[PDB]
DNA sequence: GTCCTATCGATCTTCGGAAGAGATTCAGAG
DNA sequence: CTCTGAATCTCTTCCCGCGCGCCGTAGGAC
């Protein structure tokens, strides 16, 4: 495609779904004896594309005469196999997950937007302490992180007039509550309130980030990943080596870990596992 | 050692590297700087699109060279597209633009 | 590149515009 | 009163985790500190988490982590791992006490020499608790019958 | 593992035995143990039709459709053997029914 | 033997980098 | 009581090709 400029911006989850041609579910790629690609895996034929040059996996069609048609013996679409290196998929996470880059850049973008220290945001994200949101008629601030013993206090001192979530869910709720433009206006008038250059410089950085987010079409929750796109398989081949073995692929194993952990979390959430277990599974998924 | 045409790598379609494999010499960044030091732009465009990266282009170049036309169709280096996917696999939406 | 012969091509494109 | 506590355990070694705890309780003669250890399993509710009926003493806190294949408990803080709940134990005990091959659907087989092949349902061996799925053998893609255990949906 | 039985039915003796030979030989080569072939009793339908379009009741033709049956039993299958059998194609017009267990 | 699942969910991953830059804490400092 | 100093934290970085040559999932359950 002819082009004249390159634009970079955050990707909304629906945009990721627009990128994808399928949802990878089974963390398997190929049989250890036969070399056929397992369906609904990291190498699904009907998701990314057929492996044969111009023939479907099921073998129903082997000619350009049937090019572009969809088979019903395997579900794979027959076309040029090169397309297999361009189609992408997506994995719908059972729970939100913070994007590591935006969490731990040179400053903390997620931390800077909420004006919350990187240590505390990491403590929240890795399920170490609660953070009160929409605290209402409680002596609990806008974010005001609080530990489980502190949470055990709020559980009985107050009823449901406060909300304190844990992990990426709380951060996503905070981002979704960000009145960005009003906050930026208030902070740009608060800048004139004090001459503290030690804080004025970082306040200028914060308002610059807020202005950049306001002007751009980016929205805060896009810093939290909900659907993770998968790379096209032909860019991460599982090439065989001498003998009936396939060479190890780095990205494949990471995707396998993520898929297995997420499937376990889904299985538990279906079976109503206890809060401790689901919290541990969510932490493991985030770390994966 | 010398290479005309042969094996091409999979993840990026650049030619293989080595002697035991029928591979070509690597055109390093310093060589690119030296080419930019002269005004040679067609040389660079050929060297980094047709000879190495653009899969469709390097065949159309082959036919013309055999046909005696000596004209190239650069297209776009395939490796670059791979980069985009590697960035598109993250939470980043980077895309080409028309205007 | 926007230099040398590439600069000549870009300059022609910009002048014929 | 011995509240239940949840412990991380090597997946695939979970039974060995329970046994290694059972031996160590008696060997350290802390039998008066442990009531039971649960690894619920169906024909496994919790894939890699061991429930142990226990009290909270520093000796027990180090005893559990002195069992092999045990990182430790899951709780708010490592200084004090927390129990699960009143009703959570009851629900887990409640559970511990307490699909049709549509014609035309494209299946894969589960076992046999024809295991994991692209077949397509051709007829219904329903009241036999059996199946029959077409497959592509020697060009004479033959009418091929399978057990009900041979579905992959 | 249960043995796999292959029942071959055809109207021709030489063709059915050619297909059977192919199958048994392949099975032997791929390290399977095969107990065959077994020549099961061959059906022979018969038909008697009047050849005269009108009257002449005694002018008749008797025809027959002989159906030959061969059984090949492969005990202790292997994935290698099964894959070889799959990739082996048999002469057309010969019916093959596979019973499994 | 095959094929499986999972990945110190009872250790200690190395001590023979330098620097250069920020970022993050603290400390008299009024 | 914080402010506006230092000081103490973590992170990033380190020439170009070229050849040899090896070496390259693991333990556990049916
Ligand atoms: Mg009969
Ligand atoms: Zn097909």
């Amino acid at each position: 495609e002819e082009f004249d400029a390159i634009k970079i911006a955050l990707a909304s989850p629906d945009m990721i779904r627009s990128w994808s041609f399928g949802e990878v579910k089974k963390p398997e790629t190929i049989n250890y004896r036969t070399f056929k690609p397992e369906r609904d895996g990291l190498f699904c034929a009907r998701i990314f594309g057929p492996v044969k040059d111009y023939e479907c996996l099921c073998g129903k069609y082997k000619r350009l005469k049937h090019r572009g048609v969809i088979c019903e013996k395997c579900g794979v679409e027959v076309t040029q196999t090169k397309v297999r290196r361009e189609r992408m998929g997506h994995i719908e996470l059972a729970s939100p997950t913070a994007h590591i880059w935006f969490l731990k850049s040179l400053p903390s973008r997620i931390g800077l937007l909420l004006d919350m220290p990187l240590r505390d945001i990491e403590r929240v994200l890795y399920f170490e302490s609660y953070v009160v949101i929409e605290g209402g008629m409680t002596n609990l601030e806008r974010q005001q992180i609080l530990t489980e013993e502190q949470y055990l206090d709020a559980l009985e001192e107050f009823g449901d007039e406060f909300d304190a979530k844990m992990g990426a869910e709380a951060i996503q709720a905070l981002l979704k509550s960000m009145d960005l433009e009003q906050e930026c206006e208030q902070l740009r008038e608060e800048l004139n309130e004090t001459n503290s250059e030690t804080k004025r410089k970082k306040l200028t950085k914060r308002i610059k980030l807020l202005e950049a987010f306001v002007q751009s079409g980016n929205k805060p929750e896009w810093m939290i990943l909900t659907v993770l796109p998968v790379l096209p398989p032909d860019l991460r081949p599982l090439v065989p080596l001498d003998g009936g073995r396939f060479a190890t692929s780095d990205l494949n194993d990471l995707y396998r870990r993520v898929i297995n952990r997420n499937n376990r979390l889904k299985r538990l959430l279906d079976l109503a596992a206890p809060d401790i277990i689901v919290r541990n599974e969510k932490r493991m998924l985030q770390e994966a | 050692h010398a290479r005309s045409t042969g094996s091409y790598s999979l993840v990026t379609q650049q030619p293989l590297g080595g002697k035991a494999q029928f591979g070509g010499q690597r055109f390093g960044e310093m060589e690119v700087w030296a080419l930019e030091a002269y005004g040679a732009a067609y040389t660079l465009q050929e060297m980094l699109t047709v000879k190495s990266d653009d899969v469709n282009g390097r065949t159309k170049m082959y036919k013309n060279i055999v046909d005696g036309n000596h004209q190239m169709e650069p297209g776009m280096p395939e490796s670059f597209n791979v980069l985009l996917k590697e960035i598109r696999s993250l939470g980043i939406n980077i895309e080409l633009e028309d205007e | 590149i926007p230099a040398g012969t590439g600069y000549a091509y870009h300059q022609d494109r910009m002048r014929r515009r | 009163k011995k509240r239940w506590y949840v412990v991380q355990a090597f997946s695939g070694f979970e039974g060995r985790v329970a046994t290694s705890l059972r031996e160590h309780i008696k060997l350290h003669n802390m039998e008066d500190l442990f009531g039971e250890v649960m690894v619920p399993t169906e024909e496994k509710f919790f894939p890699g988490y061991v429930l142990v009926q226990m009290v909270m003493n520093d000796a027990s806190w180090h005893l559990v982590r002195s069992v092999p294949r045990v990182m430790g408990f899951i709780g708010g803080t490592s200084d004090r791992p927390a129990p699960i709940s009143d009703k959570e134990v009851d629900a887990i005990m409640n559970r511990l006490q307490q699909t049709l091959f549509e014609p035309g659907e494209m299946v894969r087989v589960n076992d046999g020499p024809f295991a994991d092949f692209n077949g397509v349902v051709e007829e219904v061996d329903y009241e036999k608790s059996r199946l029959k799925v077409s497959v592509s053998i020697f060009g004479r893609a033959t009418p091929v019958e399978l057990d009900f255990s041979q579905v992959e949906k | 593992n249960q043995r796999i039985r292959i029942r071959l039915k055809a109207f021709d003796h030489r063709l059915i035995d050619q297909a059977t030979a192919e199958i048994v030989e392949t099975a032997k080569r791929t390290g399977a143990q095969v107990r065959g072939p077994i020549p099961l009793p061959t059906r022979k339908e018969r038909f008697t039709v009047l050849i005269s379009p009108h009257v002449n009741k005694d002018a008749r033709d008797q025809y027959e459709i002989r159906t030959h049956l061969r059984l090949v039993d492969i005990v202790e299958p292997t994935e290698k053997t099964v894959d070889a059998l799959m990739r082996l194609d048999l002469a057309a017009g010969v019916d093959v029914q596979i019973s499994l267990g």
